[PDB]
Parts: structure tokens; C-alpha cells; sequence
């Protein structure tokens, strides 16, 4: 019964109770918010190619 | 607007209201001495009494060029706001 003197909690249970959640990358914030502020740029810049100022306040010619 | 209008060189603005552009009229009974002053370039002329009455002979009649319509653009401006 030498196995009952060993710690009963496995190494697998340590690795799954210690590294439980996949950690959040530091670049995820930059990638996601830059992909969304690209749409903020494209809609609302006055120098963006597909700007939404002429669809919203149309013109007066 | 109407086909005959009755404004020009009488109770006109004698000066501009903001300092972004300077405008003075030295109006006599017959004609006017206007010097419009905007930054780098300033212009000056003598505008007749029969020119400010002849200006509304043709109308500009401004109209909006919209992507789809003016109603749709009002609704889209509300959705954007």
C-alpha cells in the first residue's frame, strides 16, 4: 500500500485546478477594439472613403 | 418664394456681426459702398439699388441630394443619434 502514502490528488487534477481558465491575451484588447474603431473611423471621419455624413445630413446643392 | 420681393439696400445690415468676416456698407441714397473683408483676400464693389432688387428675379431653389431620400436620411440621422 505504498500508493496510499502518495498524494491522492493527481498531477492532472493539479494542472486542471491551477490552469483552470485560458488566460486573456494582452493583444486581444488591441485587436478587437482596433477592428471596431476601424468602423468608427470609416463611418465618422469626413476623410474616410465610405463616410456616413452624406447619408445622414445629405447635402444642399 | 414669391415672384416679386421688396428688399435690398433699405434697412440692410450696416455691419457684420462676428469678427470672422468684416463687412461694411457706406450707403448713400442711390448706391452702396461695400468692402467685404475675409482674412487674406478682401473684395470691394459698388452694388447698385437695381442689383439687389434684380437678384431675386431668378431663384436658386436649393434642394438636397440624398443617397436614398430625405425621409430616409432623417430616420437614419435619428438612428445615428
Amino acid at each position: 500500500d505504498r500508493v496510499l502514502s502518495l498524494p491522492a490528488v493527481s498531477k492532472n487534477q493539479v494542472l486542471e485546478n491551477v490552469f483552470h481558465t485560458a488566460p486573456k491575451a494582452p493583444v486581444e484588447h488591441l485587436e478587437k477594439m482596433v477592428s471596431a474603431n476601424s468602423k468608427v473611423y470609416d463611418a465618422l471621419n469626413l476623410q474616410s472613403k465610405r463616410v456616413l455624413i452624406w447619408q445622414v445630413k445629405p447635402a444642399l446643392f | 418664394l414669391t415672384t416679386f420681393t421688396f428688399s435690398g439696400l433699405q434697412d440692410a445690415p450696416v455691419a457684420a456681426l462676428s469678427g470672422s468676416i468684416k463687412l461694411n456698407v457706406a450707403a448713400k441714397a442711390g448706391k452702396a459702398e461695400v468692402t467685404v473683408a475675409a482674412g487674406a483676400a478682401k473684395a470691394a464693389t459698388q452694388v447698385s439699388a437695381a442689383a439687389l432688387r434684380k437678384l431675386s428675379g431668378s431663384k436658386i431653389s436649393l434642394a438636397e441630394v440624398a443617397r436614398i431620400s430625405v425621409l430616409h436620411s432623417s430616420i437614419q440621422n435619428y438612428l445615428l443619434s
